[PDB]
């Protein structure tokens, strides 16, 4: 629980995103779909629920969303 | 030669008496150049005061344990080594400490002479036993950096005088770190990150400015020879 | 040197390393070697030896003229910046002055890797045996920047580019200057004939010679990616002139362009004992471990690769290199000590820069070397920077504080290897494909990407990664509409399209429906 | 982080950068931007730190021997023409900076980038997926630095000096920050015994309970008796981790990081190893490790040793010349003599080299090397082989420091060249075994969470030697750890200890060595009664993630690779008696061994007869039936020594007892015998025991669940005998699950169902006896496969990877299975109306 | 200079990587003074290619000779 | 030495070489001489060995 | 105890290209890093002058010979690189060399315009015979450190102009010493001793002064923030 500021791709941490979901691959998909949603928004759509950045690749936006418990995933 | 990018100094506070400064962007090489100089300047070139010796009643020999007090002599020595104290006379000033009777003693129970100040008066010193007490003298003076014990006294005119290591510096810890940076398209520049941990007697900023002043004095003692053909910004 | 102190694998590797070692702009012979470089340099033949005893009449860099003792005047000619079969330079340079009286069998010029007629494949460099701040980890090595400033380990590399002009049904290829619609500046470095102009610097994609196949076309020769430099030479053959040519061909142009290459990071270095490693960090001189003379070291080698490889012969090499670069004088006032017994009466002393020889199995023993590490004449200021053990207290050029422990220092003979960077680097996003297999034209010359074999697929399947594997096997290598659509989707900014149905299946189907097999896909 | 060149990234990221150009108006038409990046104007370098921002890349080094051979990294833009690589992954990539190249792959689609960040990222692939041990741990120079930092010098400067009636302790400090101010004066060695006062570092457990009794808090003071290096080390570890105070041999570091992983997240362990490398590099440059012919020290006793042994050699040769000895027995004795001299010289060398020596420090620190090289260098190379492979009774009584003579240097080239030759055939053999192991698998994906079974295999965890203490078995971190339970633990009193469905690590081992219980039943893949694959609970915990394995994880390839990778570390054939890769190939292929041993078809006692060069055993049973016999037993194979715990049994004798499946002869039983006598489960267990014996004896740690996957797939079919009322032919090979489900769904007239007997196959036949036709059409005869498949109207369920690759469709693993592909994503209602 | 003093056991009339096993790629006590036990490539040509020693020459028949000093009494 | 221009390169050798290293690429030239009956080879043979050098 | 004595800087001469400075007294553990900062600033950034490019009558690149000259062009340039000059203008200037017939072209044979000064005119450039003629043009400029050859395609456009690697540093060798001298040991002190050796283009004093100025203007950033 006690660590230092994760940097770059290490942010957000990963042992937390694994609590939002059931496994690593569910998280992979859970983020990729949100990322495509965001890219389509930015090109044409709920868009980023979180404060974007100068580029802030849509995947990092999606993972911050997930870290804020701003989404929900139902397996298939 | 007009230098490029005019390096700047930014601060980043971490606690009350702890901070982290960042100098960026430095020409490539000027990070390790001045980092260690700054470090040693902060740690041995800012003057300050500190305990130098002590004299307790009861323990002239067998410096093991003190009557009717729970701590040994050694934990008390440490606690007082953590004592923060100023002085304005540059003289082996003397202070006293007595808390006759059981209780708990704190620097707040010290009564210092003129000028001598005590910024950490709640520091724990000892916990007296039922029907116990404490009598001690505190020798204080000024200096720079760190000085181990002094026992260059051939004969003991002051017996029971236990000399203690002396932290005359208001700065307790410093660490520097050089990191790379790109300016426009050339990386391998130098950014310098120096972290400072002081005592409540001074803020980091002030110590950094004092050290800068000292090193300016020195490199001006060098520049005074011809005063020509250097960098400019 | 010091072979019986190395192991056969590392000696094998050292041998096969010397044999791959580029010639440098300036050659320097081993301060510590074996009595075998002179004779090798003679017998090979990249030097010039006096046919007959005589007297040096004239001397230039292109001609040497000896009026012999019998009356005849021989005239040797020198090869200057001559491309080898491997891009090297074979430049020769004289080492004699006019009026000099040369015997027969005497070296009149040096070669690419000789100095006064003895192999100089490398350089003597001041080396410290120590781990630095993690930049000499797992066989990597650290360099000063004096080896770049003073172009110590700099090499010249020449390259040849040929274009043929032949006949064709549609018409005849005619090498000219003018060309279909292109820039007007690109013809700057092109002379009246369409061939690039000497003394001109060039750059990838730029034009060397102009050729055409009718239509008409722009069939000009251009520098390949990476390689660059200055036009040295043009060797042009023509049907008309009648020199010689093959069949179907009518004209030929060879271009010779050169490249001076300073030692960068990624380049490979080695010594004669099986000790190679790429260059991790090229450090400024002010952050190198310098000596109590002000003398920085030139190369830093790690301690961890020596004792598990049994190549200690380089340690002894290093020590003797010191002993030589800094001469010696045994004090025989009372008599030759108990460790100079076997020594000649010619090694009892020597000035600085005193080359020596330690033949492989009749060479410097260890008592002699430990003793000669003490004699080791003082320096300019009367101080001996190195102990009687090979170790010198050093100083850090970053902290300024001295290292707590003395460090083995010396002079070692190292070598720069043909395994450079520019000739081993590659990268691709989308380029030429095969057109016989629908895959990139795999090759450094064809600008082909890297392969993704079975074991990589295994690893990827074991990660569970399944969209990247499909991305590699379909979108990147064989698929055609996929590559197009992905390049477009990325250059436009629209999310990547998703798979349709595998295209290695939408057609395989159409082969089993041909054998009248009713293959059906169902839920 | 990875450091990537600029004129390399540029090419990789040409499209993204053309996009950011035509968007940022540095170029008008994408062709202008392509021309720009083609001549590389000075404006295509200020955006490349925008696209590179958190867009990982995959680094690959061939040969790719296992998973970690591909790893994802974040690119840091450096100038040059080489790739900057982290010194901690190299042990996984198996890299060295001596001319080694490496390949860079860029992922494009969102799914790919996410897989790279979340699965293939190096900060997460810390642990071996073979034993659970760390690979991104401190390497050579780091170990030297941390072994210098954390060691104790009795006699140093600045140490605690035992107050003497005149002065106090004299070696005591109120904080690290003060011992550092001392260090920088000369008063304190960083390796001296001192007393410090610590507030931010958690004491050990003994003291944390002996001085606080209510819970240590950050800011509470205690007084440690340590060095300053151990302190500055324990400041690299997490805030809560107890103070260690131990020399940091590589084993200790492995321990500490194992604990961090078993108790903390994995981001913390990444940060910690990063700190440790930084500090070990600092303190290796400042350690004093450097070679010099002075530092290389020669024992003085060497001469006495060599002459004492040359005396015995003289004696031998005297015999030889006297006729009491032949020309081979002589060489045998000479070898057995000059093999001990090397032992004695190495012993002396160990007892003569100080500890502050660098050549002994780099060894004993566990950084690199060993003492055999140290002997070869300062002692004596000793004996050497001929090109045949035998020995040479003339040893090498000289070191590489003294200097080998000409002949010595000649007879030492033989083995060297033999090695440089063999070292491709070795790779090829390992790769062949791996190719097989991978082909038999490709259908063992994890498909469900639990099978709801109690079936399991029993595992021993300890044994009582003196009979009053239980002794912890050695290979229990391979047999018991990481597994999942099937039966609640119980003691002689009937008290429960651990719960069912529980992971089983050191905690549970400790807490099961309490009740005197040693044999606990565990779950395994050998028993997972699942339709396709294995349940995540029978498998156990994944050794990478350290937690329970996920759904869709390809665990057959993992086992294949974990067994292949160490294959080069094994003895091989001459290019059984030498049980290395040959034995593994002899087991995974179910081959009758050369030194076959017969087993007991029955229990009971033995009547042992022996005649010239032959044994005959007769097993009189205990039930009272027909005794069996084993008659033509080559006395070459001696017998089955037992070496019982007590009494020193020795050999198997007459009147002794025999359990079923017991072995009578020393050697190697025949799997098919075991199969018919004992049964399938015991076959599987025997095979795993034998394989792991092979490996263990050769220093390789593979958790038995991999062996179990492969074995499971080797005993995964039945030969039908009596069709019953089923759509089955006799003599056919049918998969046991289909067979069970068919003869189980047949309940209508369920009075005579299909009969079948198990069959033990190999990992190459079992790959021919596959149910698909795409795979088998890619391997073997296409036209006949397609013919047979078409007359039977076959169906390919696409349960495997091979056929999915062939088609070009996703794979049924990880991010490929329906559970995941079709996940629906929606923002919450709360955070939707926040627009 | 080592290309010219090179000995090949591969080429027209020689052998190939099939027959080329591990006893032709070995060092033999008949190489002392005739073939170098060290100089040779590291990979698939280990032991086949070699290099001729410095004091050695070649019989007219084709057998390599090395010089020895003669010793009497 | 045995070479006129001999940069002095001191030696730790303790023996004397009774046989100067031969030409190092004679293995080539001698063989190509035997192939064209050059007179050097013809005499080199006659000087020791056979009588009709073929 | 405390101390009220401030540090002094005394000079000493070992040669004309060399000198030795002494700084005393100093706090203990203070002199090594001080001297190293000085040394780094010296070896790194002391303004100077060096050759920036050359041109020759007949030749067109570094890879061809000159009639009558015993040295190829690359060796000529590698001999020029050991040349020292001193320009007194923040602009590029031009030097000229002209030689005919037998004899050795040294650096003394050059014609430095006013402002420049060639401080080693006994430098061997190249020898010539009865057929040689050496006509050279040099460019000179100011800067610091090491600067690779700005390629002619990048600089002004021309042919025959040969760009070279510039080394703008008059400093040649620096080291430092620390005598832990103490005033009768009553309290430790440090004596720093810098030994400096230059290329004869400028004196040590000037170089130490330039280093001092650089470090003043640097540490002024810590000075400023109050
Ligand atoms: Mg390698
Ligand atoms: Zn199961």
């Amino acid at each position: 629980s006690a660590y230092d500021t994760p940097l770059g791709i290490t942010n957000p941490p990963i042992d937390e995103l694994l609590s939002r979901a059931s496994s690593k691959y569910a998280l992979v998909i859970y983020a990729a779909k949100r990322a495509r949603q965001i890219n389509d928004y930015y090109n044409q759509y709920v868009g980023p629920l979180v404060e974007p950045g100068l580029q802030e690749k849509p995947l990092s936006i999606a993972l911050r969303e997930i870290h804020g418990d701003l989404l929900e995933h139902t397996e298939g | 030669m007009l230098i490029s990018q005019r390096p700047t100094l930014s601060e980043e506070t971490v606690a009350e008496n702890r901070s982290r400064f960042v100098i960026e962007p430095l020409e490539p090489g000027f990070g390790y150049t001045l980092g260690n100089s700054l470090r040693r300047t902060l740690l041995s070139s800012i003057p300050g005061a500190a305990v130098t010796s002590i004299r307790i009643d009861g323990v002239l020999h067998e410096f093991t344990t003190v009557p009717g007090v729970k701590e040994d002599v050694t934990d008390i020595i440490l606690n007082l080594k953590g004592l923060v104290v100023s002085s304005d006379d540059d003289e082996p000033v003397t202070m006293y400490l007595r808390k006759q009777g059981p209780g708990v003693v704190t620097a707040g129970d010290i009564v210092p002479p003129a000028g001598v100040t005590v910024h950490n008066p709640d520091m724990h010193i000892a916990t007296l036993n039922d029907k116990g007490k404490l009598e001690v003298e505190l020798v204080v003076e000024r200096g720079r950096g760190y000085v181990p014990a002094v026992q260059n006294k051939a004969s003991g005119a002051e017996i029971g005088r236990i000399p203690v290591d002396s932290i005359y510096s208001p700065v307790l810890k410093v660490t520097y770190k050089v990191e790379a940076t790109r300016v426009e398209q050339r990386t391998d520049f130098d950014k310098l990150i120096i972290d400072v941990e002081t005592k409540n007697s001074i803020s980091p900023r002030d110590a950094l400015a004092s050290a800068g002043g000292t090193l300016v004095e020195l490199f001006g003692l060098a520049r005074e020879l011809n005063a020509d053909s250097e960098h400019i910004e | 040197p010091f072979l019986e102190h190395d192991d056969a694998n590392r000696a094998l590797m050292g041998a096969n390393m010397q044999r791959q070692a580029v010639p440098l702009v300036r050659s320097e012979a081993p301060l510590v070697g074996t009595g075998m470089e002179l004779r090798a340099a003679i017998d090979a033949g990249d030097v010039v030896v006096a046919d007959k005893t005589g007297v040096i009449e004239e001397v230039s860099a292109d001609y040497i003229t000896v009026m012999a003792d019998d009356g005849t005047r021989q005239s040797y000619r020198l090869r200057k910046f001559a491309r080898s079969n491997h891009g090297t330079c074979a430049n020769q340079r004289p080492i004699v002055d006019a009026g000099q009286r040369v015997e027969a069998g005497q070296v009149i010029a040096d070669g690419p890797c000789t100095q006064n007629g003895e192999m100089a494949l490398g350089k003597n460099l001041l080396v410290a045996i120590m781990p630095w701040e993690g930049h000499n980890y797992e066989d990597a090595i650290i360099l000063s920047n004096r080896l770049v400033e003073e172009d110590v380990l700099t090499s010249i590399h020449i390259e040849e580019h040929e274009i043929d002009a032949r006949d064709t049904k549609l018409g005849a290829e005619e090498i000219t200057r003018d060309i279909p619609n292109v820039s007007d500046e690109v013809l700057a470095d092109l002379d009246e004939r369409g061939i690039v102009r000497i003394g001109a610097e060039v750059r990838d994609g730029d034009i060397l010679v102009g050729k055409v196949t009718p239509k008409v076309r722009d069939t000009s020769l251009k520098v390949p990616h990476g390689e660059s430099g200055k036009v040295i030479g043009i060797r042009v053959f023509s049907r008309e002139d009648d020199d010689e040519l093959p069949a179907g061909v009518n004209e030929l142009v060879r271009v010779y362009v050169a490249q001076k290459r300073k030692i960068s990071d990624g380049d490979k270095l080695a010594g004669r004992h099986g000790n190679k490693g790429v260059i991790g960090k090229i450090l400024p001189v002010e952050d190198m471990p310098f000596l109590p003379d002000g003398t920085p070291v030139d190369i830093i080698l790690n301690t961890h690769g020596v004792p598990r490889r049994m190549n200690i012969g380089q340690i002894l090499e290093t020590h003797l290199g010191w002993v030589a670069k800094a001469g010696w004088n045994i004090d025989v006032a009372a008599g030759v000590p108990d460790w100079a017994s076997k020594l000649p009466e010619e090694l009892y002393s020597a000035p600085a820069d005193s080359t020596v020889a330690t033949p492989v199995f009749d060479g410097a023993q260890e008592g002699e070397l430990a003793g000669l590490l003490g004699s080791t004449l003082p320096n300019r200021d009367g101080e001996v920077m190195v102990d009687a053990d090979g170790k010198s207290t050093l100083f850090d050029g970053r902290s300024g504080e001295p290292f707590p422990y003395p460090v083995t220092v010396g002079y070692m003979y190292i070598l720069k290897l043909h395994h450079l960077v520019d000739d081993k680097i590659h990268a691709r996003s989308t380029g030429p494909y095969s057109m016989i297999t629908q895959q990139p034209l795999g090759g450094k010359a064809q600008f082909g990407g890297q392969r993704f074999g079975e074991m990589e697929c295994w690893a990827m399947q074991a990660y569970g990664a399944a969209y990247t594997l499909q991305e590699l096997l379909t979108i990147k290598s064989d698929d055609t509409v996929g590559r197009v659509k992905v390049y477009e989707a990325i250059v436009k900014g629209e999310n990547i399209p998703e798979p349709g149905i595998p295209e290695s299946f939408k057609v395989l189907l159409k082969e089993l429906q041909s054998l009248c097999l009713n293959v059906e896909v169902l839920s | 982080q990875c450091g990537l060149p600029k004129l390399m990234a540029l090419e990789l990221f040409k499209p993204f950068v053309m996009k950011r150009l035509v968007d940022l108006n540095h170029a008008q038409n994408i062709k202008s931007a392509k021309r720009m990046v083609e001549r590389q104007r000075p404006q295509v370098w200020d955006v490349l730190e925008e696209v590179i921002a958190e867009h990982p890349v995959l680094l690959n080094r061939a040969p790719t021997l296992h998973r970690l051979g591909i790893q994802a990294f974040e690119p840091q833009l450096v100038e040059g023409k080489a790739i900057q690589l982290h010194p901690l992954v190299c042990e996984a990539f198996n890299a060295d900076f001596d001319g080694d190249q490496m390949a860079v792959h860029l992922p494009l689609s969102a799914e790919a980038q996410a897989e790279a960040r979340i699965l293939m990222l190096s900060s997460n692939n810390i642990l071996s997926p073979a034993s659970g041990k760390p690979l991104a741990m401190p390497r050579l120079d780091m170990v030297t630095g941390l072994y210098y930092l954390t060691t104790l010098v009795e006699g140093a400067t600045g140490e605690y000096q035992a107050a003497t009636k005149d002065a106090p302790e004299q070696g005591v400090y109120s904080s690290p920050a003060e011992a550092i101010m001392a260090m920088d004066r000369g008063a304190l060695s960083v390796r001296a015994k001192i007393k410090v006062r610590l507030t931010e570092l958690r004491p050990p457990t003994d003291l944390e309970a002996q001085l606080f009794e209510n819970g240590w808090k950050p800011g509470d003071a205690w007084t440690a008796e340590t060095t300053l290096g151990r302190v500055m080390f324990n400041e690299l570890l997490p805030k809560s981790y107890p103070f260690v105070n131990e020399q940091m041999h590589k084993k200790v570091q492995a321990r500490i990081i194992n604990d961090l992983a078993e108790r903390f997240p994995m981001i913390v362990v990444a940060q910690t190893v990063d700190k440790l490398k930084d500090a070990g590099f600092y303190w290796a440059t400042r350690s004093g490790v450097t070679v010099s012919m002075a530092d290389v020290l020669v024992p003085p006793q060497k001469q006495e040793i060599l002459e004492r042994h040359e005396a015995e050699a003289d004696a031998i040769e005297r015999k030889y010349q006297r006729g009491a000895l032949n020309h081979t027995e002589r060489n045998e004795s000479l070898v057995k003599i000059w093999q001990d001299a090397t032992e004695e010289v190495g012993k002396a060398l160990e007892e003569f080299y100080p500890a502050d020596n660098p050549i002994i420090t780099i060894v004993k620190s566990g950084a690199t090397g060993n003492l055999t090289q140290t002997r070869t260098l300062a002692g004596m190379k000793g004996l050497v082989t001929n090109p045949k492979g035998e020995f040479i009774p003339r040893p090498i009584k000289s070191s590489f420091r003294e200097g080998l003579t000409v002949l010595e240097y000649f007879i030492n080239t033989h083995g060297a060249r033999k090695g440089l030759a063999d070292t491709a055939l070795r790779t090829a053999d390992s790769g062949y075994l791996t190719r097989r192991l991978v082909d038999v698998s490709q259908d063992v994906i994890v498909r469900e969470h639990d099978c709801e079974t109690e079936r399991g295999i029993n595992v021993t965890l300890a044994e009582r030697g003196p009979d009053g203490t239980l002794i912890r078995d050695a290979h229990v971190e391979t047999s018991a750890f990481a597994r999942t339970l099937a039966t609640d633990a119980v003691d002689a009193n009937g008290n429960v200890i651990i719960e069912r469905g529980h992971d089983l690590g050191d905690p549970a081992i400790d807490a099961l060595l309490a009740a005197g219980i040693t044999t606990v039943k565990v779950r395994s893949v050998l028993t997972c009664t699942s339709a396709t694959g294995v349940c995540a609970m029978c498998y156990g915990r994944s050794m990478a993630t350290g937690k329970l394995v996920d759904i869709g994880e390809a665990v057959g390839i993992v086992a294949a690779q974990s067994i292949g990778e160490p294959g080069t570390q094994l003895t091989m054939r001459t290019f059984d008696i030498v049980g290395g890769l040959p034995r593994v190939q002899e087991l995974f292929e179910a081959r009758v061994p050369r030194n076959k041993a017969p087993i007991a078809d029955v229990a009971g006692r033995v009547r042992l007869e022996e005649s010239d060069k032959f044994f005959k055993i007769t097993i009189v049973p205990d039930d009272g039936g027909e005794e069996v016999v084993y008659d033509k037993l080559s006395k070459r194979q001696r017998l089955r020594v037992i070496t019982h715990e007590d009494g020193t049994e020795g050999v198997l004798s007459d009147g002794d007892h025999v359990e079923v499946g017991d072995q009578l002869m020393e050697g190697a039983a025949d799997p098919h015998e075991v199969l018919r006598v004992q049964g399938p489960r015991e076959v599987q267990i025997h095979l795993v025991k034998e394989v792991q014996e092979v490996y263990r004896a050769q220093g390789v740690s593979i958790h038995d669940k991999h062996i179990e996957v492969i074995v499971r797939q080797m005993l995964r079919r039945v030969t039908i005998i009596d069709s019953g009322s089923t759509e089955f032919l006799p003599g056919s090979l049918t998969e046991r699950a289909e067979f069970e489900a068919e003869n189980r769904r047949v309940v209508a007239e369920g009075g005579e169902p299909a009969a079948g007997r198990p069959v033990l196959m190999g990992i190459t036949k079992a790959s021919l006896a596959t149910d698909s036709w795409l795979s088998a059409a890619s391997f073997q005869e296409t036209t006949r496969v397609l013919t047979d498949a078409a007359i039977n109207c076959r169906s390919d369920k696409l349960n495997g990877l091979k056929e999915n690759v062939i088609i070009g469709k996703l794979i049924p693993a990880g991010t490929g299975i329906s559970r995941y592909r079709n996940i629906q994503v929606q923002p919450t209602e709360e955070a939707r109306a926040a627009a | 200079l080592t290309h010219k003093r090179r000995l090949s056991a591969l080429g027209p009339g020689g052998l190939s990587r099939e027959r080329a096993g591990l006893e032709v790629r070995d060092v033999h006590p008949s190489h002392y003074g005739r073939m170098c036990p060290i100089e040779t490539p590291e990979g698939p040509n280990i032991g086949l290619i070699g290099s001729l020693s410095v004091y050695a020459r070649v019989n007219p028949f084709g057998f390599i000779e090395t010089p020895y000093r003669k010793v009497e009494n | 030495n045995s070479v006129p221009g001999a940069p002095n390169r001191v030696s730790f050798a303790k023996l004397r070489e009774p046989l100067e290293v031969p030409g190092l690429l004679d293995v080539q030239t001698d063989s190509f001489e035997w192939l064209v009956g050059s007179d050097r080879w013809r005499q080199a043979a006659i000087d020791r060995g056979e009588e009709n050098p073929v």
